[PDB]
């Protein structure tokens, strides 16, 4: 299925998910699609952060839904 | 502002929070949003 995620900035990710899938795999592929570290974003969904060893079902991230993506501001 | 409330809006809507919570996170972190919202999310401890 495909969910979105939305940054800050207004960009859509548009990412190919099973519901079965952790956040720490999410997270992986927000890297490989558009470079983000993952130690570095915080998905958000009904205003709760996700946490990395839990899956897109227990948060009822269905199809279609959207993630907000606040990243971690460091350095620089 | 135009600017302000629409960071708030923007904060309560991805926070899930009010507008009281969201604007005096706002506030007290310089009315940086990226920032203000770190902070609602990082747990207390
Ligand atoms: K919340
Ligand atoms: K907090």
């Amino acid at each position: 299925m495909q969910i979105f995620v939305k940054t800050l900035t207004g960009k859509t990710i548009t990412l190919e998910v099973e519901p079965s899938d952790t956040i720490e795999n999410v997270k992986a592929k927000i890297q490989d699609k558009e470079g983000i570290p993952p130690d570095q974003q915080r998905l958000i969904f009904a205003g709760k952060q996700l946490e990395d060893g839990r899956t897109l079902s227990d948060y009822n991230i269905q199809k279609e839904s959207t993630l907000h993506l606040v990243l971690r501001l460091r350095g620089g | 502002s135009n600017a302000r409330r629409l960071l708030c809006v923007e904060f309560a809507s991805v926070a899930s929070c009010d507008a009281a919570v969201a604007q005096c996170f706002l506030a007290e972190n310089d009315w940086e949003m990226e920032r203000a919202l770190n902070s609602y999310f990082e747990p207390p401890v």
